[PDB]
């Protein structure tokens, strides 16, 4: 099965991560 | 200051990009920079991950190659090649810059550290303003 390092890599590759701190200040 | 000890990776540089988010945006940026550089041109460096900032420093002179506020980091990702990491900064209100890295054995630890910084930061900001 897929290790912790692996599942998070596929997440990072497939969707990346949108910083909610950016959006938080942005909506203001 | 820093949350974890600096990451020894290669800084591939930074390029302007059109949008604050998207794996397509960062993979376009990565392909462009990789096509116009060779591994010997790459700048060995470490990324210091602090609560409020990411600082990029030359490998052991530790001179500052970039500093970036977490609040203006709009997006991060690992590229289709598992070694590559990028984040997009809102350099200004309508201006985006993509910072790119080559990581060995892969980008997992760096992306994790940077993602963790963003998630910590957001809770701290909600808490401050509540």
């Amino acid at each position: 099965a897929v290790t912790p390092e692996e599942r998070h890599l596929s997440k990072m590759q497939q969707n990346g991560y949108e910083n909610p701190t950016y959006k938080f200040f942005e909506q203001m | 200051n820093e949350l974890v000890q600096k990451f020894q990776v290669y800084y591939l540089g930074n390029v302007p990009v059109a949008k604050p988010v998207g794996v397509d945006v960062i993979n376009g940026a990565l392909e462009s920079v990789l096509s116009s550089s060779s591994r010997e041109q790459w700048t060995p460096s470490h990324v210091s991950v602090a609560p409020a900032t990411l600082t990029i420093l030359h490998q052991q002179t530790e001179a500052v190659l970039g500093e970036c506020r977490v609040r203006f980091l709009s997006f991060l990702a690992v590229g289709r090649d598992v070694h590559t990491f990028a984040f997009i900064m809102a350099a200004g209100p309508a201006s985006f810059c993509c910072h790119m890295f080559w990581c060995e054995p892969n980008a997992a630890s760096l992306s994790e550290a940077v993602q963790a910084a963003c998630m910590l930061r957001y809770q701290k900001c909600l808490d401050a303003r509540s």
